[PDB]
């Protein structure tokens, strides 16, 4: 609308957001977390009586 | 994962031996042997992945 109607403008930012890129970089993100946990017990017992 | 393993052996033996010779113009021999064995083996395993 020509007259200010907050709702119908707000729709604009809903649909297209508030800003555009004047410049930027494109590429890819490789993000890895690996976490290994290990635990061993051994028991040996011998009696002669 | 956990992998759990128990192994038990109990070996027991008990023995008795007796001899008794007597002479009094009557002659005698007396003898007793008693042997006991109790043997227990247990193996227990739990494996979860």
């Amino acid at each position: 609308p020509l007259e200010y109607n907050s709702a119908l403008y707000s729709r604009i930012f809903d649909d297209f957001g508030t800003h555009y890129f004047t410049s930027g970089s494109l590429g890819g993100v490789y993000d890895l977390l690996y976490q290994f946990s290990s635990e061993e017990l051994k028991n040996s017992g011998l009696t002669e009586e | 994962f956990y992998n759990s393993t128990w192994s038990y052996v109990k070996h027991t033996s008990t023995e008795h031996t007796s001899s008794s010779r007597k002479r009094s113009f009557f002659r005698s021999s007396s003898s007793s042997s008693r042997s006991y064995t109790s043997h227990t083996n247990e193996i227990h395993k739990g494996k979860s992945y």
